[PDB]
């Protein structure tokens, strides 16, 4: 290791760069609110603006002149006794208070107040009544969360009568409640992650000073990442989401401590070999700074590949995670190296307290090298056997199950399900827009035909329109019925103010939150299109909005999203690996090992969550787990391959043996720390974040146990000379003459 | 053809890496793991190291019966002398 270059500059300027990093962290944390706060007040929309459901709902609002945003909250009144006159007075007071605040409540569909449609809102047993409130701001946005909070405060403000409790639930309320749950659980998840890191680094290094300095580096890097991301979010320069905040905190802390483990372990190995403090630090830098920078490039690129996606919950993981991980890696490479440099001059802080465990790892590497084909076949089979979870894997999108049951939205859903069906609480808005005036008897009979056709669609339980104020009432409207004040009120409740469009409230028979409702949306659109056929108003628009349409858009987008993001992250990680190792075959080997490890991770995570936990795996879990696995597993394989490349000089097979012996403890410690920090997400109240963390933790446990330790070295041993193509490498070097006796 | 001492010294140097046993503790009259506590998988490590950096051939079939360093050095010589 020549004492020069960037390592020299970091060593000589260690104190100035430590001070600069500390000052940057302080500025970022004192000029901008914390990450949790900014994530709360700069959350990103649940659904993309260009999605057909969002534009359909916006069109509904602007045509009916009621609302301008895609967010609805269900207010459910549940009484022990049947809802009588006192319940009506309480509900009317709630509606009046909601209408008194237009900053958060855009519109209220007073279905229950009108006696014409009152029985539509009431439950069949007559114990609960639901009312729709279109709030302000698109679902999942910070404005929508504020509107949901305002609605909840308004509901709690009005004194309820004896009995009859009012709950606020619904999709926007569900998103607000998921932010609330994340705010509740972020402290405990960070505490658990830090405790796990403290304990496991204490087991690894067995030095109190070393672990304190490692946590100093980790805390400073994580605070720098949180400060940078908060600075970006507070200035609206990037989007942000609850998933982004939680995943970024955990990824930042875990990757920062992984880089700390890499640098510290390499420095300790260099010290144990016999190199002095300066020489050991220079060897550590020249052998690990490049691999840490490449690890960070892979993580940042894999996360950034989620920016080229379409849904906001992944666009919010694209740029924020990319920049957060990039600043974590700069913090590691600069601040951690500087701290190692300054601590080297002080006492024996970073001197290893015990001989590093190589004999076992050297033995394992020898076993891998001598018999690479059997070991590779065994690990390939043991990692592909995970793919047995495909016949039975489910991707339930129901956020009800992934949130605490004590939250306001979950309690509202629970109260609704006690008197209504599960589908009623998430209705669907359907329209047809007639170019001419729609208040005609022929038009009304066409509307009745449309309602009947949508009702006849399988999986649809209730249709509500001007012709059917409730679920179920040669249909002709006499012209004197048009002048009925009750019928005029029903008109203004169900028709456009200019009389050119209708609205249909659709309640499914099954879960509207699952692929059944996803197919129901297309069936409803087809039924409406065939019903409007052969009518004087043929050619109208079939804008349909609501939960099931939104998740139909999200489901198709998520399939294409996972495919394209996986392909792009895979290709970009391979490009980074080719840049680092300058070996296309080695990079492809890293790609293959990580992909197979990901298959095993999928199998194990699906098995645990869907069979012993009992909770179906969330859809966004797949994307985040795939991205993080392709990042970190490739990072570990890259560290091993870089060590192998360094050790090639003494031989190819013995190079693998020496590399495995030298990096087994380091990679095992780093992988255990990362995996355990990710399984620390299991304590998070967001069961989707828990699923993401457990999936990634199990995957990286599998990686650092079998994949990087057997599959990658066995593949390297099998390929031999071709493992470093196109770089001209040799097999076992020229046989040296037997040395003279000493 | 290298004499006894050359291969003994080379194997001692390799053993210093596999385990940490001092080179002068590797003498032909004493034995392997039943004497020096060098596991059969560490014997595989010796085999791989000597394949690589000395360029000799040692298969797994003959490695099982290699129970003294005298036997392994005799095997090296017996593979060496005939070109």
């Amino acid at each position: 290791a020549r004492p020069g270059g960037i390592a020299k500059w970091i060593r000589v300027l260690a104190v100035p760069i430590i001070l600069v990093w500390v000052a940057i962290i302080a500025v970022l944390n004192t000029v901008v609110p914390q990450l949790d706060v900014v994530g709360e007040m700069r959350s990103v929309s649940m659904s993309p603006d260009d999605a057909p459901s969002v534009i359909a709902m916006k069109r509904v609002g602007e045509v009916f002149e009621e609302f301008k945003s895609n967010s609805s909250v269900m207010i459910v009144l549940e009484g022990e006794q049947p809802l009588g006159d006192e319940a009506h007075k309480y509900y009317d007071e709630i509606v009046d208070k909601l209408e008194a605040d237009p900053a958060h409540v855009e519109h209220v569909q007073d279905f229950w107040g009108d006696p014409l449609t009152a029985s539509g809102a009431q439950s069949p047993d007559g114990l609960a009544s639901y009312v729709q409130v279109y709030t302000r701001g698109n679902q999942g946005e910070a404005l929508a969360n504020e509107s949901v909070e305002a609605v909840q405060d308004i509901v709690e403000s009005v004194p309820a009568p004896p009995g009859v409790k009012a709950y606020v639930t619904g999709p926007a309320a569900l998103s607000a409640d998921q932010h609330v749950a994340s705010d509740r659980s972020v402290r405990v998840i960070e505490a658990l992650t830090f405790a796990v890191i403290i304990t496991m680094l204490l087991l690894v290094y067995r030095s109190i000073v070393t672990v304190i300095l490692t946590l100093v580096m980790v805390v400073l890097s994580l605070s720098a990442a949180r400060g940078m991301i908060a600075f970006l979010g507070y200035h609206e320069i990037i989007g942000l989401s609850v998933f982004a905040t939680n995943l970024l905190t955990t990824l930042a802390i875990a990757a920062a401590t992984d880089y700390a483990i890499f640098l510290i372990g390499r420095y300790q190995e260099a010290r144990s070999v016999g190199e002095d403090r300066e020489q050991s630090y220079y060897t550590m830098f020249h052998s690990t700074a490049h691999v840490v920078l490449g690890s960070g490039m892979t993580i940042a690129g894999a996360t950034l590949c989620l920016h080229f996606t379409r849904m906001p919950y992944f666009q919010s993981l694209g740029i924020p995670l990319a920049i957060g991980m990039s600043v974590v890696v700069l913090a590691s490479l600069t601040m951690g190296a500087a701290i190692i440099s300054v601590a080297s001059r002080f006492g024996k802080t970073f001197e290893p307290k015990r001989a590093m465990r190589t004999r076992g790892w050297r033995k394992l590497g020898a076993a891998v090298v001598r018999w690479p084909a059997p070991i590779l076949v065994t690990t390939i089979a043991l990692s592909v056997v995970g793919l047995l979870a495909l016949p039975g894997y489910q991707t339930n999108y129901n956020d009800r199950r992934y949130l605490p049951q004590d939250l306001p939205a979950n309690t509202g859903y629970a109260a609704a399900d006690r008197h209504f069906s599960q589908a009623r609480m998430n209705p669907e808005l359907l329209m047809i827009e007639s170019d001419h005036d729609l208040r005609n008897s022929a038009d009304f009979l066409v509307v009745d035909r449309i309602a009947k056709r949508v009702f006849q669609v399988p999986g649809i339980s209730r249709v509500q329109a001007i012709t059917r104020p409730q679920g179920t009432p040669s249909f002709y409207l006499p012209p004197e019925t048009f002048e009925n004040p009750d019928f005029k009120r029903g008109m203004k409740m169900f028709l456009s103010p200019d009389g050119h469009a209708v609205r249909f409230i659709i309640s499914h028979e099954g879960d509207p939150m699952s692929p059944e409702g996803i197919k129901h949306i297309d069936a409803i659109k087809q039924a409406a299109k065939e019903a409007i056929k052969g009518t004087p108003l043929e050619g109208s628009k079939i804008y349909l909005g609501g939960t099931a349409a939104t998740f139909k858009d999200l489901q198709e987008g998520a399939n294409y999203d996972l495919i394209i993001a996986g392909i792009a992250a895979l290709c970009l990680i391979f490009i980074i690996m080719l840049i680092i190792t300058r070996a296309v075959v080695a990079s492809a080997v890293i790609v293959g090992t990580v992909v197979i490890s990901l298959g095993a991770s999928f199998g194990l995570s699906v098995l645990i969550w869907q069979h012993i936990i009992g909770l179906e795996l969330h859809w966004m879990v797949l994307a985040m787990a795939v991205i993080v696995l392709l990042a970190v597993g490739a990072d570990y394989n890259l560290l091993l391959v870089s060590r192998i490349k360094e050790e090639i000089h003494a031989g190819l097979n013995t190079g693998i043996i020496r590399s495995m012996g030298g990096t087994g403890s380091v990679v095992t410690s780093a992988g255990l720390v990362f995996a355990f920090t990710m399984m620390s997400m299991a304590v998070s109240e967001l069961a989707v974040i828990a699923q993401v963390g457990t999936t990634i933790g199990l995957g990286l446990l599998f990686d650092t146990l079998v994949i990087r330790s057997f599959m990658t070295p066995s593949i390297a041993a099998l390929m031999g000379k071709w493992f470093w193509w196109p770089q001209r490498v040799r097999q076992r070097p020229l046989p040296a003459p037997w040395p003279q006796p000493v | 053809a290298a004499t006894q001492e050359e291969i003994i010294a080379g194997l001692a140097e390799i053993i210093e890496e596999v385990t940490g046993i001092e080179p002068s503790e590797v003498t032909p009259e004493k034995s392997f793991v039943d004497d020096l506590d060098i596991d059969s998988l560490s014997m595989v490590e010796i085999a791989v190291q000597t394949e690589d950096k000395y360029g000799v051939k040692i298969p797994d079939e003959d490695l099982a019966g290699l129970r003294t360093v005298g036997d392994v050095v005799a095997y090296i010589q017996k593979l060496e002398e005939e070109n």
